[PDB]
Order: C-alpha cells, then structure tokens, then sequence
C-alpha cells in the first residue's frame, strides 16, 4: 500500500500480465507440488 | 507541473496510484479465497491432523 | 594501445588481402550465371500464371460475400450493444 | 477531453468496459460448461462417491 | 466486472492471447494432473 | 464514422467480422471430421465397449 | 458467432497463428496422452 | 478500387491467392508422397496385418 | 482452396515459416511417436 | 544502499520485473531443492 | 548541468535514488519476514536440532 | 525447382537461418533417433 | 514495374530466383552425400541385411 | 578492472541483467550440483 | 566457397553468431552423445 | 588474432555478451559431465 | 574528442570506468562473501577433511 | 553500378565475398584440428580396433 | 574512406582491431588459468594416474 508509485516506473502492459502470469504459474507450482509429495491428494482425486 | 508529470510508462502519479488500488484489492481478495481454502483443507484434509 | 598481460603482439593485420593460413583458394568468384554442381536446370520459369501440378483448380475463386461449407449463419449481428448470454448485469462501474 | 480520452493500449473507457463486457460473458459460459462437466466427473466418476 | 478498465492500461491484442491461452494451457495441465494421478480417467480411456 | 473506422488492427468491423467468417466455418469443419473421428474410434477401439 | 470484433482489437497476424498453432499443439498433446495412457493405441501401432 | 487494395501485410488479393496457391499444391504433393509411405508401410510392416 | 486470402491478413515471411517449420515438427514427433511407441521400427533399424 | 544509480543505467521497466521475478523463481528453487531432498516437509504436507 | 541531467533510462539521479529506496526497504522487509520463517523453522522443524 | 518466388515473401536473412538451421537440427535428431534405438551404433562408437 | 518490382523482402524475381538457385545446388549436394552414406550403412551396418 | 571500457560497447540495461542474472543462475546451479551429489547437505537439511 | 555472397542477403550479425554457436552447440551434443554411449569415455575421465 | 575485423560485422553488444555467456554456459556443461560421469569429483565434494 | 565521445551506448569511457568500478566492487564484495562461505564449509562440512 | 550495390545486408558482393573468405578458412582450420583429435582417437582409444 | 569508414557495428577497424585486442587477451589469461586448473587435476585427481 506504499508502493503504488512503481506504475510510472513500470509499464502496466508489461507488469500487471507478468504479476498476474506469474501468480498463476506459481499456484499451479504449489498445487503440483503438494500432488506429488502427498498421498491424500490423490486419493481425494482418485474417490471411490 | 509534478503533480501533472506525465511518467515514461504515460501515466500520472494519480493514475498509478489508482491503478495499484485495483492491484492492492485484487490481492486482499485473492488472499480471502486463499484464507478459505486453506481453512477448508484444514477441516477436510489431514493436513494438520 | 591496450597493453594486456598476456605478452605481444595481441593481433595480426596485413594491408592487401586475408592472408587466410589454409592455403589458396579460399573463395570462387561468379562473373555470371551460376555454375552449380549438380547438373541443370537448378530452377523452373514461370512465365504468367502458376503451371501447378497436381491438378486443377487449386484454389477456389470469390467473388462475393464468403460461402460457408457448415450452413448459414455463420455470425450473429449486434447492434446498439452487446446482447449478454448469461444475464445482467456483465459490469460494474462508477 | 477527460471522458473522450484514448489511453496508451488506444482505447476509450467505454471501448475498454465493452470490451471486458466480452471477457465476463465469455467467463460465465466457460464456468457454466465447466459446472456440467464436473457435474458428469460427480455421475459417472468414482470421485466423490 | 469492476476490472473492465484494464483494457486501458493492458493492450487488448496482448493480454486477450495470453488470457486465452493461459487458459488453455492451465486447462490441460489440470487434465494431465489428474490422469497421472489417478487409475479411473486411464481405464475410461483404455476402455474394454 | 464508427462503421468504417479503421481499428488499430487496421481492419474495419466489416472486414474483423468477414475475418472471423472463416473461423467459425473451420471451427465447424474441424468438429465435423473430429466427431467422425470419434465415431470411428467407438466402431473400431475398445473405448466405450 | 458473437466475437466477430475480436480482429479489430487482436492482430490477425497474431492471434491467427496463435489460434492454429495452438489447436495442433492441443491435437498432439491430447494423440500423446491417449497414446501413452492406454495398451490399444500401441497395439494398433504395432500391428501383428 | 477493393481488388486493387493492399492490404497491411503488403500484398494484393490477387498476390495472396497466387502464394496461396504454392501453398495448396505442396499440400497436394505432400499428401501423395505421404499415402504412398502409407502404402509401403501397409507392405512390409505388421501395421494392419 | 477458399483460405487464399489469409495472406492479405498473415504476414508471409511469418506464417510461411510457421507452416513448414510446424509441419516438419509434426513429422518428427509422430516419427518419436511410433519409434518409441512399436518394436518393429527399431528392429527395422536395428536390422540384423 | 550505495548502488542506487543502477537505475540511471538500467531501465527500470527491465530491472525491477527482472529483480521481482528472479526472486520468486529461486524462492521457489529452494522450496523446492528442500522439498525434494528431505523427508520433514512432505511428512508435514502429508499430516496425519 | 549535471545533477538535473536526465539519463537515457528517463531517470534523474535523485530519481533513481528515490526509486532504490523502496527496493532497499522492500529487500529489509523480505529479509524479516524471512527470518522470522527461518526462526519458525527453527522451532517446528528438525532442521537444527 | 518452382518455388523460386519465395524469397519474394519470406526474407532470406530468416528463411536461410531458419531452412539450414532445421536441417542440422534434423539431422541430430535422427542421429539420436538411431543412436538410442539400436545397438550396432554404440557398440561402433564404443569399438573394441 | 512487375518485371522489376522490389518485393517487400528487397529482391526481384530475378534475384530471388537466382537465390533460390543456391538453395537447390544446395539440396542436391546433400542429398547425394547423403545417398553415399546411406550406401556405406548398407554396405557396414547390419540394417538391411 | 583493465576492462573498464566494455561498457562503451556492451549496453549496460544489457549487460548489468546479464551479469548479476547469470551469476545467481549458476550460483544455483553449484548448489544444485553438490546437493544432488553429495549426501551431507541432504542430512544437513533433513536435520534431526 | 561459391557461397561467399550469403552475406548480402543474410546480416553478419545474425548468420555469424548464429554459426558459431550452432556448431558450438553441436560440437557439445557429439561428445555427450559419445560421452553417454560408450565405457571408454567415462573410464578416460574417470581414470584409476 | 587475425579476426579483429569481426566487430566491424557482429555488434559488440550482441556479441560480447554470446562469447561470454556461451563460454560460461558451457564451462557449466562440463562440470556436469565430469561430475556425472566421474566418481572422485562427487568423493571430493562428499568429503569424509 | 577522445574523452568527450559519446560511445554507442551513450556513456563516456570516464563514465563506462566509474561504471565498471561499481562492478569490480561488487565483484570483490562477493568474493569477500562466498570466501568466508568457504571457510565456514571447511569448518563444519566434511569437505576437506 | 552493380558491383557498388549496397545490399540489403549493408555490404557490397565484394565485401561479402571477403567475410566469407574468413569463414572458409575458419571452417578448414576446424577441421584440420578436428581431423588430428580423430587421430589421436585412433591411436588412443578402441574406436576403430 | 577505408582507414575511417564507420561500418554497421559503430566502429571503424581500428576500434573493431582494438576491441579484439581484449578479447584475445582475455582468451589467454582464462586458458592460463585452465592450464594451471589441469595441472592440479593431473596433480591431485586419478583422471591420468
Ligand atoms: C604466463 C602468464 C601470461 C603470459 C605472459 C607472457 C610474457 C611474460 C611474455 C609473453 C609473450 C608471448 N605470449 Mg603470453 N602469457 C600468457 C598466455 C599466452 C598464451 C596462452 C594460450 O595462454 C599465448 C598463445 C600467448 C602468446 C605469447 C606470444 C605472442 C609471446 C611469445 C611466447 C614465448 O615463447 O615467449 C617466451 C617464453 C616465455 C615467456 C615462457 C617461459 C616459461 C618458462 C620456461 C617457465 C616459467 C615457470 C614459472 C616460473 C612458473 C610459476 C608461475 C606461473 C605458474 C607461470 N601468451 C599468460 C596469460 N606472454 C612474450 C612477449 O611478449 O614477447 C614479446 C613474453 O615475454
Ligand atoms: C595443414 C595446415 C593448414 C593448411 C595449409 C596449406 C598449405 C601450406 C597449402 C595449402 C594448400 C591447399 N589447401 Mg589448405 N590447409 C589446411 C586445411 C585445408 C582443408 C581442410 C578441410 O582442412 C582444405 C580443403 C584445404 C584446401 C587446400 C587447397 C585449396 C590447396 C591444395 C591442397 C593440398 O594439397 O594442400 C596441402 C595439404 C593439405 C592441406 C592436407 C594434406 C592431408 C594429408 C592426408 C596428410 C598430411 C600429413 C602431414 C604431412 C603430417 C605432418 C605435418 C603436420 C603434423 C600436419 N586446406 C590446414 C588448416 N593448405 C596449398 C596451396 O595451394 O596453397 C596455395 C598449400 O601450399
Ligand atoms: C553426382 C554428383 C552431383 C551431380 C552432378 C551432375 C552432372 C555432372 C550432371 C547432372 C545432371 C542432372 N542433375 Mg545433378 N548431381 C548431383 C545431384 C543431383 C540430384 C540429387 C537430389 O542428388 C538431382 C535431382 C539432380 C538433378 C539433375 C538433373 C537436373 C540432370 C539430369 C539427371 C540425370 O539423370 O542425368 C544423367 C545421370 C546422372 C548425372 C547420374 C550419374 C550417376 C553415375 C552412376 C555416377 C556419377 C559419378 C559422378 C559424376 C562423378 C563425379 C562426382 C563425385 C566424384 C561423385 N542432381 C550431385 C550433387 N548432375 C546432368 C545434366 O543433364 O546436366 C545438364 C549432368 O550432366
Ligand atoms: C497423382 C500425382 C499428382 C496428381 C496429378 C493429377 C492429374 C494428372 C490430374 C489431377 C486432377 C485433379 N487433382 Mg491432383 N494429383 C495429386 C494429388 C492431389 C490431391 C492430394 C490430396 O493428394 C488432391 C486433392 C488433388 C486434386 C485433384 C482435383 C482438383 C482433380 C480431379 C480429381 C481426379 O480424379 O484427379 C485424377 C486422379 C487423381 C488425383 C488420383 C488418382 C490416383 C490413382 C488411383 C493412382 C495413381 C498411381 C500412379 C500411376 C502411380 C505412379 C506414378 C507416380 C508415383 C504418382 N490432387 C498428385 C500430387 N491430379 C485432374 C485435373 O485437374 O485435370 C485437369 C488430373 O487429370
Ligand atoms: C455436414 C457438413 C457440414 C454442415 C452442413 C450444413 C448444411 C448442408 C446445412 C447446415 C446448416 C446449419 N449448420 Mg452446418 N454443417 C457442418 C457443421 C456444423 C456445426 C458443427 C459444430 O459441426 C454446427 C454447429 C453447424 C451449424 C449449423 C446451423 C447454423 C444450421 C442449422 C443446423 C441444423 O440442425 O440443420 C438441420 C440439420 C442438418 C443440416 C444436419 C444434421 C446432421 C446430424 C445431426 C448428424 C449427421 C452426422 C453424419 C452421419 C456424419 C457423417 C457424414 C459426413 C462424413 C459428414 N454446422 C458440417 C461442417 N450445415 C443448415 C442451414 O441452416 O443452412 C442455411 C443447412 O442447410
Ligand atoms: C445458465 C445459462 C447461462 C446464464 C443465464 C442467465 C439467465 C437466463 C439470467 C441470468 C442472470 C444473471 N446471471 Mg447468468 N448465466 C450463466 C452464467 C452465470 C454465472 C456463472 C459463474 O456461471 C454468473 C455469476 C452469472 C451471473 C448472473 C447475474 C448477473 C444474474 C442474476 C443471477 C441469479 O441468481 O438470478 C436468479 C436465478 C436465476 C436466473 C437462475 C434460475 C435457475 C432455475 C431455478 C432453474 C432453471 C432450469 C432450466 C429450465 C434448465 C434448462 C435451460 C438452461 C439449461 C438453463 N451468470 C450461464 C452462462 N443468467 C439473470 C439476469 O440477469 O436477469 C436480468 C437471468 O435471468
Ligand atoms: C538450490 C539450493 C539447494 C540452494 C540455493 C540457495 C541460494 C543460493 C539462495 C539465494 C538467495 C538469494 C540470493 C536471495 C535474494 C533475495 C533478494 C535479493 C531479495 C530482494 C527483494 C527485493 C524487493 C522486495 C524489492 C522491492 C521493490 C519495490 C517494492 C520497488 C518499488 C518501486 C517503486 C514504488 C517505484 C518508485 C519510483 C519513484 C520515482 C520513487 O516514485
Ligand atoms: C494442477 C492441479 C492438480 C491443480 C491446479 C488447479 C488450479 C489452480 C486451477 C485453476 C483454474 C483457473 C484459475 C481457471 C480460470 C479460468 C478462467 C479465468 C477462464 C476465463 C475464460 C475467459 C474467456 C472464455 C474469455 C473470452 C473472451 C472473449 C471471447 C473476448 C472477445 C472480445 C472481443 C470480441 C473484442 C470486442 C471489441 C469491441 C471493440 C468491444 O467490440
Ligand atoms: C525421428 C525419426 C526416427 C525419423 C524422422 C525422419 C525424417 C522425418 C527425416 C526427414 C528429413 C528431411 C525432411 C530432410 C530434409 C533435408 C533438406 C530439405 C535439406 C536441405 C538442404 C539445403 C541446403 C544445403 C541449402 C543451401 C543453401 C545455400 C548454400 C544458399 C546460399 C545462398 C546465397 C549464396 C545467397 C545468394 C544471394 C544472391 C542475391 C543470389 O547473390
Ligand atoms: C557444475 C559444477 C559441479 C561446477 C561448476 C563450478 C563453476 C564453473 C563455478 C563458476 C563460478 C564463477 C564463474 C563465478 C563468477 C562470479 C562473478 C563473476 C561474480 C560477479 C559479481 C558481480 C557483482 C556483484 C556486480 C555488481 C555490480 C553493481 C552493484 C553495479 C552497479 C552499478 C551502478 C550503481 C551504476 C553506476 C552508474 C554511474 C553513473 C557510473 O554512477
Ligand atoms: C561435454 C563434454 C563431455 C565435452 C565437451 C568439451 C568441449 C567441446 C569443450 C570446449 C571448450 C571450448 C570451445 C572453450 C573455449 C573457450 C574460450 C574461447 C574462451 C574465451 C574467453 C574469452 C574472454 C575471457 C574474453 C574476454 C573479453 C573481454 C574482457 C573484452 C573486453 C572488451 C572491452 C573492455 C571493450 C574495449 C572497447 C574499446 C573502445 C576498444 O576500448
């Protein structure tokens, strides 16, 4: 809430598609890893 | 002129600082569906158990 | 000029031509047409419209509004404003 | 000027919302479908059985 | 739909692409998660 | 003006919507061959037996 | 039918690419998962 | 006049359909060589035997 | 045969590239597809 | 807190996405590099 | 001239030094934050024990 | 031998970079092809 | 013009056609370098033996 | 500190991002390269 | 050698770099490809 | 020594920064093939 | 001229050096860093002993 | 005229045809080199025995 | 012309001459550098014992 100065500095065509890319890109990284390094989110997958 | 300074990126000091008003929103929502989420696994998942 | 410290000299020049150390020739010249390797002619003349091969027509002419090969229509129209399909309102604002 | 103002991307305001009036359409119809797909998965799948 | 005024500041003929293929790729990266970490999507497949 | 206003695409809205035209039409003949394909694959794999 | 406009604010020469390319990269990633997910694809490939 | 415009990528109708036209009979080509490796695969391997 | 004016829309110098270089990469990976998908190419190469 | 004429040479619409983003991808490398060489964190992710 | 020199990124020098100053004070904060999580690790997790 | 125009439409200085660079990179890649599906060419490169 | 109209590439026909001249001399080569090697793989490696 | 020159030819919003880039990138990369071919950073992590 | 007017049509500052480094690139993949393949060379490298 | 004349050709800043960073990538690439193909580099990094 | 020459990436060679001082600090800096690094391994890592 | 033409490229034939004249002798230098680490690979090593 | 002309890159042969002068020095030191580095590993490595 202090920084909302870096848009003169920043352009906005590049930096809103980079920070909302790359939140996507790193959510799904969270969720890839947790799949992989854990039984029960597989198991919640697979069901019955 | 300052407070009229149209920056390299063509935009006030106004409109960046409204621009990053949606930014600093857009993250307190993202942050309250995480809250959920995380709340959620808490109950359903064994994550904490 | 750079000394280095790595001894001397650092470069080689000559005022002529490439002294190139593999020998001579190093290139070809060409005064004209080109004299390739393997045998003439390199290329085929088209002299007006393209002489395809397999067949013809090969492409289709128009000469109007397009055709669809799926049925009409193809678009839907808008006027005044964009029609939501998943009801209203599709915007906040101010 | 001020409502009639293009900004940098070339746009009007109102070019803009109409624009993103596209992008919320468009995003309720993918949910839509999606709903009907996981629906199917909640059928035919063994996932939450 | 109060972010309608993004297309002002992100040029439509970037963010447009790139919000509809992150899409795309994120949509098969969720099927490819859930065919690698599951038995039942593999046997649907594979059939009789 | 607004009817044959040239876009920053340099394209009319006529022209856009000639364009996409085409789109609709190959998207309509891709599913086309795309369900015969399937069809194929239910006669012939063990897919749906 | 609606999005006719779309090619007033993206650029055919991108998003035309972008589009085709795109569907066949969709086309060989869903050949490879079928094909690496089930016996009957390699079976057919491999013949008597 | 409309069939005399060039268009933004610099190129008549009549141009385009002339390059389009190289393009359609490689196409052509492409496929003939193709179904007779088709073919020759159908001789000597085990693919639908 | 009705596509012929995509080029007044794509430019040459870059959908001609895409097409042929798409074309060959597609080639290639159904050529990997079926190498690593069947015995009877590898035994082909492998000869006696 | 004596480099800050780096910005007079560097373009801040390069330096500061470059700097943002290097940071969130090695803060993610490490996650990472521990997740994958211990046994506590996905025994914490895994729970009960 | 040279301290209202205007530099080939658009920068003055008291500008840049302006701007450096929240990517210090953004870098001290990231440091505490991460030391508290180190110190958390510290406590909950084998890591040192 | 009748594609001679396309240095019309397609600029030499990215068809010639492009048309020569796919080659070699092809080239390798049946090289690998051969070399990971057979055993005479390692046991050539490994000799006696 | 036509006969002699620079393309956008900055050639004529004439020279592109002269271009196009090294890239089949080019081809040609190769392919026969490449037929000799394939013919000492016949004549050395088990392949079609 | 004889090389003082290279930035009269090497552009610095080039070469300063390529400089410290690549010096956290390989920094990475020796961590990498001993966590994963050693044992005693592994224990190390791992802890008690 | 008859090829020496390349460089009016393609620029030296592309095809140059775009040489070296292509035969760089794959003067590397023949050594791992051999590196890999073979005893000899790794029995070399790894010595008594 | 003979080929100075190459920047009057190829742009200090394009390559420069290719020499250098080309050299160190590849510097790189053999570490990790020595490391991966050796035994006594990955005992002197393990240590006792 | 020499020492006034704008040089292509708008720096003067005095400019470029007090540049480059910058970057040989920062280089020793980090040597100074990754050294007492190294120490600190050999005291507590098996690496040398 | 034509032997002054100024291609493209920003280089006469002549000047092309120089720059090439380096690349042939680099490229033979390449594999004289590489013709002698064949060699020692001979002698050295099982290769060919 | 010649001993002056500025080509493409922005510098004459003489500053193209000098600039190779570093990176041939460079070249030096850092295979002096490797040399040293190979002679330790004869040293202390089995790779030629
Ligand atoms: C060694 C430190 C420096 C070095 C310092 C010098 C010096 C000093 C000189 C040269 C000179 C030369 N250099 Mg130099 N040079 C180095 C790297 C190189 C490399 C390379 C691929 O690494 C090359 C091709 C060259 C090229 C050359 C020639 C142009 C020239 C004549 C060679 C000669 O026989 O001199 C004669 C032979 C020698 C100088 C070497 C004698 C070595 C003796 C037998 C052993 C000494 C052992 C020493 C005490 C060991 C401990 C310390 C260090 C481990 C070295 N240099 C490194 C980076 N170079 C010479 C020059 O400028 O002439 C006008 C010169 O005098
Ligand atoms: C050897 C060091 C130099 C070299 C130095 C010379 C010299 C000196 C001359 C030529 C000349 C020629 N060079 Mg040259 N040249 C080299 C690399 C090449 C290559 C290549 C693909 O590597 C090619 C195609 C050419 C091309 C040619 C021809 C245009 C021309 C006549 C051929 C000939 O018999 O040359 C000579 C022979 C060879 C280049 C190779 C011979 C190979 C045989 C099979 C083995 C020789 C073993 C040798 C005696 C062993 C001991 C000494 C050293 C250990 C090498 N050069 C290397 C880089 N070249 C001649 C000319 O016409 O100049 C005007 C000439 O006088
Ligand atoms: C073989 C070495 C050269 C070559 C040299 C020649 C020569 C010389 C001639 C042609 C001619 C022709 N070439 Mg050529 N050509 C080659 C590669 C090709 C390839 C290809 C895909 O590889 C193609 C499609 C062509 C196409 C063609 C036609 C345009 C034309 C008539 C063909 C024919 O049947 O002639 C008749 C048959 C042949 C040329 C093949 C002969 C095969 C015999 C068994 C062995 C030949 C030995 C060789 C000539 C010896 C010297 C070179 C090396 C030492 C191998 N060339 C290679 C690169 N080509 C001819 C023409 O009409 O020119 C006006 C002609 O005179
Ligand atoms: C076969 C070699 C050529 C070819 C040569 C011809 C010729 C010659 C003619 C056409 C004609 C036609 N071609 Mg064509 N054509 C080919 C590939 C194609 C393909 C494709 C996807 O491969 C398509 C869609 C078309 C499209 C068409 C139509 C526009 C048109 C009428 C159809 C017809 O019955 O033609 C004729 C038949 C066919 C295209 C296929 C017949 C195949 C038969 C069953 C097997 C032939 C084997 C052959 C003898 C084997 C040895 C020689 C070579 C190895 C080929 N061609 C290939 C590249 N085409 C006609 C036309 O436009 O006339 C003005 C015509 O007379
Ligand atoms: C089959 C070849 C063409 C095709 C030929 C036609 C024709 C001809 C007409 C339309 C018309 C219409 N088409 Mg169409 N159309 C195709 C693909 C599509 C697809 C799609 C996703 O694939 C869609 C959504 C549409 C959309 C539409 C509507 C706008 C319109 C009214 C449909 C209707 O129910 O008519 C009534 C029903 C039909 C036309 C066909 C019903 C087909 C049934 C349901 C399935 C049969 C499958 C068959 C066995 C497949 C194998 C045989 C062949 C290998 C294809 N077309 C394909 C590419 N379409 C009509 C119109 O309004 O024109 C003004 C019309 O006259
Ligand atoms: C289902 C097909 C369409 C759809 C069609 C409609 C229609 C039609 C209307 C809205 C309306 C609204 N839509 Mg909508 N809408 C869809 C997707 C969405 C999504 C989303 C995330 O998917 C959202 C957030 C919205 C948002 C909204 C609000 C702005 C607004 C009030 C909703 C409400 O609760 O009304 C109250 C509840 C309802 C409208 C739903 C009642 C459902 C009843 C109980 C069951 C009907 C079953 C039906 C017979 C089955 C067969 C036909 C079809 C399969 C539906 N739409 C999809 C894409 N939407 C309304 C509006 O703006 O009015 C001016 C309206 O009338
Ligand atoms: C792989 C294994 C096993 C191990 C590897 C371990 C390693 C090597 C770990 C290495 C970790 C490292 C190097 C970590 C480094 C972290 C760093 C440098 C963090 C930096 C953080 C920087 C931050 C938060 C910067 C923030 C900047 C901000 C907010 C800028 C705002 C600018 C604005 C508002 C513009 C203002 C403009 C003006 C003109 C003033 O109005
Ligand atoms: C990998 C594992 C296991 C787990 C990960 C799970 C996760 C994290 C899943 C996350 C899923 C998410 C985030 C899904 C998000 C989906 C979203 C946001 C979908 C959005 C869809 C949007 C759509 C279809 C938009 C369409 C827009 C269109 C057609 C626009 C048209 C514009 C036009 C015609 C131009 C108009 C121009 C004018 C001038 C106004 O006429
Ligand atoms: C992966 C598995 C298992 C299997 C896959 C197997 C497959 C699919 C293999 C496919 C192989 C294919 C498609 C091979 C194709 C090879 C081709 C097309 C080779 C082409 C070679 C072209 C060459 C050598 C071109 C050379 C061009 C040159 C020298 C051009 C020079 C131009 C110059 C001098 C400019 C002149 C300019 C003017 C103005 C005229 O002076
Ligand atoms: C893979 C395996 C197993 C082994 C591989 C091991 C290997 C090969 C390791 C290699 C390691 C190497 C090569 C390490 C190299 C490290 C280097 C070169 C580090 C360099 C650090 C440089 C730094 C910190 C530079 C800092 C620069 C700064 C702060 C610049 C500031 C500039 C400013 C303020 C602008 C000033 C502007 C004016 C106007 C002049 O004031
Ligand atoms: C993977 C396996 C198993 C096997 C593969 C093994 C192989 C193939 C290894 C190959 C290794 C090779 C090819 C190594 C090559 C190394 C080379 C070429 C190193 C070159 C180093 C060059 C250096 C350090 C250059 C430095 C240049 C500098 C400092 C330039 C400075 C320029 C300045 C100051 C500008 C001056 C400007 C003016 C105006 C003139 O003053």
């Amino acid at each position: 809430m202090n920084q909302g100065r870096i848009w003169t500095v920043v352009k906005p065509t590049v930096g809103l598609p980079l920070l909302l890319g790359s939140v996507a890109i790193m959510v799904f990284l969270v969720h890839f890893a947790v799949l992989t390094h854990t039984t029960w989110v597989a198991k919640f997958m697979n069901g019955k | 002129d300052d407070p009229n300074k149209v920056w390299p990126t063509g935009l006030t000091i106004a409109e960046s600082e409204e621009l990053h008003k949606h930014v600093i929103d857009g993250s307190r929502i993202f942050v309250a569906i995480a809250i959920v989420a995380h709340f959620l696994a808490y109950v359903y998942s064994p994550w904490l158990h | 000029e750079y000394k280095g410290h790595s001894g001397h000299p650092l470069i080689l020049k000559q005022e002529g031509e490439y002294k190139g150390y593999s020998g001579e020739p190093l290139i070809l010249k060409q005064e004209g047409e080109y004299k390739g390797y393997s045998g003439t002619p390199l290329i085929l003349e088209q002299k007006g419209e393209y002489q395809s091969f397999s067949g013809t027509p090969l492409i289709l002419k128009q000469e109007g509004e397009y055709r669809g090969f799926s049925g009409a229509p193809l678009i839907l129209k808008q006027d005044g404003e964009y029609k939501s399909f998943s009801g209203y309102p599709l915007l906040l604002n101010i």
